[PDB]
């Protein structure tokens, strides 16, 4: 699950997908288990320290594998500017609705990030931006209870 | 039926879409042409909905109208169609440098 | 409201709404008073 490849399904062949496994991050080891055994994600933001164009935007989709107990549309996230970027227009913690990735367990899952129109031999518009991409930063906010 | 949508902000430069017009549709530069439209009495630029002209109706003859077509922006090509087929505008802001 | 209860407290096995509030024999006259008790049992278990 810690791979870097393209989309296997239809009409996503030119999408650069950077996936990561939650179990290989070992976030549970950062605190003792006597604090609490229930640790679940609250909110995930994306920072992309990349050189951008003059008036340009990043297209990126941060999605999740398992749609089992999660709400409708809370499995994905759209990155637009990539500087402490969440999918929301206004990140409001009191709107009454569940955030994207809220309630996902710390240990299990697979977190992927697709970059549409990425391949240069098909002349994608994001082929030039990804050459200057240094790192992908995930601000994972989680609760311990 | 209510879901949380992938809500996306896209920045559009009208100088880069008027210069990026096809060959026989008469592309132009935005900064040079406004200097041409303002200085003289009447004029026009471009073809179709991606034009630069004046108001055709009453009491708007002195109004410089810069129009653009949504279908020529090709915003739908920025994401795969497997994400969703319903894509609708939420809010539009204007920056004038 | 039960599925929002199960998602905030990590208890999928939790069950407060039970299929007996509608009695077709008596036209279900206490259907609202039975579900109002089950919503009160759900929130009192949520506050604790």
């Amino acid at each position: 699950n810690n791979n870097l490849a393209f989309g296997a399904g239809t009409d996503t062949k030119t999408s650069l997908q950077a996936s990561v496994s939650f179990a290989d991050l070992k976030i549970r080891e950062d605190y003792p288990a006597s604090l609490g055994k229930i640790r679940r994600i609250k909110q995930i933001s994306v920072t992309l320290p990349a050189l951008l164009g003059p008036y340009q935007d990043v297209q990126a989709i941060l999605s999740y594998g398992d749609k089992a107990g999660l709400a409708n549309g809370c499995e994905a996230l759209a990155v637009s500017h990539g500087m402490n970027d969440s999918g929301q227009f206004q990140l409001d913690f009191n709107d009454g609705k569940f955030l994207p990735f809220e309630g996902i367990a710390i240990d299990q899952g697979t977190l992927t990030l697709s970059f549409p129109n990425a391949s240069m031999p098909e002349k994608g518009k994001q082929a030039t931006m990804l050459k200057t991409l240094n790192d992908i930063i995930l601000h994972i906010r989680y609760t311990i209870k | 039926r209510d879901k949380r949508a992938l809500e996306v902000e896209r920045t559009v430069s009208l100088a880069e879409v008027y210069a990026g017009l096809p060959k026989d549709n008469g592309p132009f530069s935005l900064a040079q042409e406004i200097d041409k439209l303002v200085s003289q009495g009447s004029g026009s630029a471009g073809s179709g909905n991606n034009n630069l002209a004046f108001g055709a109706g009453t009491d708007t003859k002195t109004s410089l109208q810069a129009s653009v077509s949504f279908a020529d922006l090709k915003i739908r090509e920025d994401y795969p169609a497997s994400l969703g087929k319903i894509r609708r505008i939420k809010q539009i802001s204007v920056t004038l440098p | 409201a039960e599925q929002a209860y199960r998602w905030e407290l990590n208890d999928d096995s939790a069950r407060f709404i039970k299929p007996g509030a509608w009695q077709g024999t008596y036209a279900g006259l206490l259907a609202g008073e039975t579900l109002m008790l089950s919503l009160a049992q759900m929130e009192d278990a949520h506050l604790k």
